[PDB]
């Protein structure tokens, strides 16, 4: 019955799982997040400069979004590893308790 | 899908499991523009023959709005002569609504054209007129030797001569007060060190290429940060509601399905975003609806095979998509929360996992 | 919306509690 | 005609906190539940504002305008009735009129050369009831124009007598690459003498294109030359400055509440 | 100077232990040709070689 109650008491009892839900949310909020900014180029948008510029002048300025945008990947994906690694970790521990 | 989870895998024969392939996307139906119900034409006409242009160091600004353009007569004219712009494409201007359109006109000699262009350096890029470093435009001049230059030499097209700090893009100034250039304050009208900020172009029809003067207009505008009032040469189409369509209002490309829209629009609001800073509802420009924007839907497709020696039937599986999308080949489908699926025969009696599908969906081969 | 994509886990919320109430039941 | 009106006794302003206005939209984008935030010329929470009221009471000095103004006024029988922009108000330079009297919310742009204590003269004051401007003193000439606005006609009312202020009049004003952007919100609210407590925002009333260069500013005020009556009016006036501030759009879309970045 | 010499006997003048004044050189419009690579052509009078 504690236990009912102890959960019951406070809503911050299931950190270790709330903070897993929310970092991935942080992390793909904060990769969606990044198509808004521009990394130097005239806008943010990649049909924008298809419409504003021509074929042979446009060709650099994707370019530029091309970088960016695909280095945050690099980021996100790689920042999604460790804590993949970190959850498959946590599962064996789990696995042992099981 | 058996050859292409075979190319995916690099191999003549692949083993029985669920492999991706390239995600399936619904392509837009037609294409639509949404543009105003303005049909006047621009003064570019007035523009551009304009009889006097005003002095450069008191250059003048004319505004531009609620009015249709083409500058394709322009761009095709050969009485141009230097037709540069620097943020969009000169053959792109005509598809593109502008929020405003700005008109400078002044006139510099020849060899000066170069000078105007964003960035540049000079007496008159700093104290005659200049260009911000994100200009968005393009410039245009051409030679007036034939009337504005004049035999008796057209000294009427003043400039500053002097000034004592580079000023701003897109700022003026037309007070003459005599510049105290020297270490010595001055007043009055004259004196040594205490020089007229003024002085005059000399244009005669005998000069020499290069130095006759070039009427110049430059083309400033800002494009997506405001209502559209200066719209190109398209005819406006009929609206088609939630279809796939490549969509375009006043010159905001995408691609997705057009739904009527619960959201209310201000009156000065015509742009709508999300959480993802893109745009996702436009008030059309024609009827002050408001729309939805929705790209139609997209998902993965995972080949479910069993192994190549032991069969050549697949099952094909469109991750997170409802089965009211595409058809069959490229009577027998099923829906999973995880996507709709085709050419597998749902049982109820239940086996073992042989090839996982998603929301506690397998697959096997059996009669 | 974006190439974002969320596919559902293998097994459902039903079976695995399923799972531990097997796993519960040998249990006791 | 242009009369001196310095029917007033030399006082020194007052001060009064802004708690939470001159919150404005920073651009015309719709958003929905969005925690977006902007960096733009901002008042400042909780700032002391420079404090008038004219009851006898003529304060109607020069105020400068760098870099933006936030303005505010409770409002009783519509007794403001008129602004001043500009940047040397002497007909040397460009000037701005705006003027919304009883008719016409009229905007002028042309060198116009004021008097020394500009306002306009309305007849009637203590006889047969009526409100009428007849003493045309705001400006006296016209010498070139560049550009003019004039809103519908209408005919608002100038009349009431009341114990407590009914209306609060808020309007923004900043040139960006000079554009006068105007943000205004009209609050029926019942105070004797302070501002409102709370949090509303201030639509894009209108964007104007003039283009012109704006140091200083003035407000206009209505009424054989010298001795007449003034009713109680009080307003205020706050200045922006380069601060980020952070702003709630509630689901249906507008700015719910906003915080400012380096208040604390 | 009064005699230039060619491109290939190209005349070398090192200058040192002098206070420069670049500014009279931009603001002349007798030099038709003016151009810098590695720094900024107004602020050769903020630097020290
Ligand atoms: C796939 O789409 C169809 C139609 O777009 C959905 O069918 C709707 O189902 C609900 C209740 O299940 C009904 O109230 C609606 O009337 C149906 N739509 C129509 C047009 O009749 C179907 O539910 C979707 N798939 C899933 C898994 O929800
Ligand atoms: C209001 O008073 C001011 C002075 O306080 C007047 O300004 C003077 O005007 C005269 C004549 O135009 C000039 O000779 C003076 O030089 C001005 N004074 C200053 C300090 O410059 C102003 O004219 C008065 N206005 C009216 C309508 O009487
Ligand atoms: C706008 O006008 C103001 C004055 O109305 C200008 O500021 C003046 O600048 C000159 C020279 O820089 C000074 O001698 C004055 O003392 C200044 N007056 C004030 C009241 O500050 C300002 O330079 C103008 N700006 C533009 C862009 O025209
Ligand atoms: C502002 O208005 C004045 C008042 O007319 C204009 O001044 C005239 O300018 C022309 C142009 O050279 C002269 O021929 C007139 O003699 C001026 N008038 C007077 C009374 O001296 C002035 O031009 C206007 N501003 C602009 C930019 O045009
Ligand atoms: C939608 O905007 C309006 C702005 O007035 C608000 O909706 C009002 O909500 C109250 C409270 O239930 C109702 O009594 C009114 O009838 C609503 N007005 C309208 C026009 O719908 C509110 O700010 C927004 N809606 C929500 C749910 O927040
Ligand atoms: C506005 O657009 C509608 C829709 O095409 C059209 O019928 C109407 O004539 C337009 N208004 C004017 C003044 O032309
Ligand atoms: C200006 O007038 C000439 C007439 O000789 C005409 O050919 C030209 O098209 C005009 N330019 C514009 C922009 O209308
Ligand atoms: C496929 O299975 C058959 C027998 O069922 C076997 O002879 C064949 O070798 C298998 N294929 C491969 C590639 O091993
Ligand atoms: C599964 O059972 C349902 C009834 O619950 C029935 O309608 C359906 O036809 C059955 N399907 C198969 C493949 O047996
Ligand atoms: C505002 O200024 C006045 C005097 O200039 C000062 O007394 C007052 O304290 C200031 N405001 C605040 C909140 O301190
Ligand atoms: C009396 O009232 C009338 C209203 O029409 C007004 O015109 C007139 O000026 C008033 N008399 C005086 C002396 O003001």
């Amino acid at each position: 019955g504690k236990i009912q109650d102890s959960l019951s008491s406070t809503a911050s009892a299931l950190g270790k799982l709330q903070n897993v839900v929310n970092q991935n949310a942080q992390a793909l909020n904060t990769l969606v997040k990044q198509l808004s900014s521009n990394f130097g180029a005239i806008s943010s948008v990649l049909n924008d400069i298809l419409s504003r510029l021509d074929k042979v002048e446009a060709e650099v300025q994707i370019d530029r979004l091309i970088t960016g945008r695909l280095q945050s990947l690099q980021t996100y994906v790689t920042q999604q590893l460790i804590r993949a690694a970190e959850i498959r970790a946590s599962a064996n521990l789990a696995a042992t308790k099981m | 899908p058996l050859s292409e989870t075979k190319c995916t895998l690099k191999s003549f024969t692949v083993e029985k499991g669920i492999y991706q392939t390239s995600n399936f996307r619904v392509q837009p139906t037609e294409s639509i523009v949404r543009f105003p119900n303005i049909t006047n034409l621009c003064p570019f006409g007035e523009v551009f023959n304009a009889t006097k242009f005003a002095s450069v160091y008191a250059w003048n600004r004319k505004r531009i709005s609620n009015c249709v353009a083409d500058y394709s007569v322009l761009y095709n004219s050969a009485s141009f002569s230097t037709f540069k712009c620097y943020g969009v494409s000169p053959t792109k201007l005509n598809d593109l609504c502008f929020t405003n359109v700005y008109a400078d006109s002044f006139v510099i000699r020849g060899d000066e054209v170069r000078q105007i262009a964003p960035g540049q350096t000079g007496k008159i890029a700093d104290y005659n007129y200049k260009l911000p470093d994100d200009f968005t435009g393009c410039v245009i001049a051409w030679n007036s030797n034939n009337l504005d230059s004049k035999v008796g030499g057209n000294y009427n097209y003043l400039y500053r001569l002097f000034r004592k700090s580079n000023l701003k893009p897109f700022e003026r100034d037309i007070s003459t007060e005599i510049y105290q250039a020297g270490s010595t304050p001055c007043n009055g009208v004259k004196g040594f060190n205490c020089y007229f900020p003024l002085q005059s172009y000399g244009f005669q029809p005998t000069y020499g290429v290069g130095y006759q003067p070039y009427r110049v207009v430059v083309l400033s505008f800002e494009l997506l940060h405001a209502p559209a009032t200066v719209c190109g040469p398209k005819k406006s189409t009929n609206l088609v509601k939630n279809k796939c369509v490549n969509f375009n209002f006043n010159g905001l490309t995408g691609t997705g399905v057009l739904t009527e829209s619960n959201k209310k629009f201000l009156p000065f609001q015509q742009f709508g975003r999300d959480i993802a800073d893109t745009t996702d509802a436009v008030r059309d420009p024609q009827t002050l609806e408001i729309l939805d924007i929705t790209p139609c839907s997209f998902g993965g497709v995972s080949v479910i095979t069993p192994g190549t020696n032991t069969s050549n039937q697949v099952a094909v599986l469109y991750q997170g998509v409802n089965c009211t999308e595409v058809p069959v080949a490229i009577s027998n489908v099923f829906q999973t929360r995880a996507g709709c699926l085709i050419g597998a025969e749902h049982v109820n009696n239940s086996y073992e996992c042989d090839i996982p599908i998603g929301a506690g969906i397998c697959a096997s081969y059996q009669t | 919306f974006n190439g974002l994509t969320v596919l559902p886990p293998l097994l459902t919320d039903e079976m695995i509690a399923q799972y531990t109430s097997a796993l519960l039941a040998g249990t006791i | 005609q242009c009369v001196n009106l310095t029917t007033r006794t030399q006082l020194p302003p007052a001060y009064t906190n802004s708690f939470t206005r001159g919150v404005y939209y920073p651009d015309k984008v719709f958003r929905s539940s969005v925690l977006h935030s902007t960096q733009d010329l901002f008042l400042p929470f909780f700032s002391n504002v420079t404090w008038f009221h004219a009851i006898k009471r003529f304060d109607n000095p020069v105020l400068p305008f760098n870099d933006g103004v936030y303005f505010a006024s409770i409002e009783k029988s519509n007794i403001i009735r008129g602004w001043i922009f500009g940047t040397t108000l002497d007909s040397k330079t460009q000037s701005l009129l705006i003027v919304n009297n009883a008719t016409n919310v009229v905007i002028k742009v042309c060198e116009f050369q004021f008097c020394n204590d500009p306002f306009l003269g309305v007849s009637n004051h203590k006889n047969n009831k009526s409100w009428m401007e007849s003493e045309f003193r705001v400006y006296s000439s016209a010498n070139n124009c560049t550009f003019e606005y004039v809103s519908q006609p209408f005919l608002m009312d100038l009349e009431g007598k009341q114990g407590n202020f009914k209306n609060l009049r808020e309007f923004v004003f900043k040139n960006i690459d000079g554009y006068f952007k105007i943000y205004s919100k009209h609050t029926p609210i019942n105070l004797v003498r302070d501002l409102p407590q709370g949090f509303s925002a201030l639509e894009p009333l209108v964007d104007l294109p003039i283009g012109i260069n704006i140091t200083r500013f003035q407000t206009l005020l209505a009424l054989s030359s010298s001795g007449w009556t003034a009713g109680a009016a009080a307003y205020y006036v706050g200045y922006l400055q380069p601060r980020t501030f952070l702003l709630k759009y509630n689901e249906n879309g507008t700015i719910t509440d906003a915080v400012d970045c380096a208040l604390d």
